[PDB]
């Protein structure tokens, strides 16, 4: 009685549309653009109403 | 078996077989699949458009 079971879950923003067999490498050499937020910081508008 | 020399001399095999071969193979293969994909670029109306 053999049961195989397989799961798999790539989650990336962002850089070229990923795909299974990508490389781990023509991944990041293919970021020249498709840049993305991953960390931002600002202040509350009511103080830029000066 | 029988023999004798004076009355009763015979000859007997009731030799028998009973054979029963019986096989049962059974297999049963079951595959199941499920990938999905997803990508998204968002878009927004200008705050001021007509
Ligand atoms: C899947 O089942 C096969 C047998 O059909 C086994 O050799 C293998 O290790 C299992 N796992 C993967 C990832 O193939």
């Amino acid at each position: 009685y053999l049961s195989n079971r397989t799961n798999s879950r790539v989650q990336s923003f962002g850089g070229v549309p990923f795909y299974p067999g990508i490389t781990l490498e023509t991944w990041q050499k293919g970021i020249t653009n498709h840049l993305v937020a991953i960390d931002r910081a600002g202040l509350p508008l009511h103080f830029f109403i000066k | 078996t029988e023999l004798a020399l004076f009355s009763r001399v015979n000859g007997k095999f009731s030799t028998e077989f009973q054979r029963m071969k019986t096989l049962q193979v059974k297999d049963q293969a079951v595959t199941t699949r499920v990938q999905v994909r997803n990508r998204i670029y968002t878009v927004k109306t200008t705050p001021t458009s007509e």
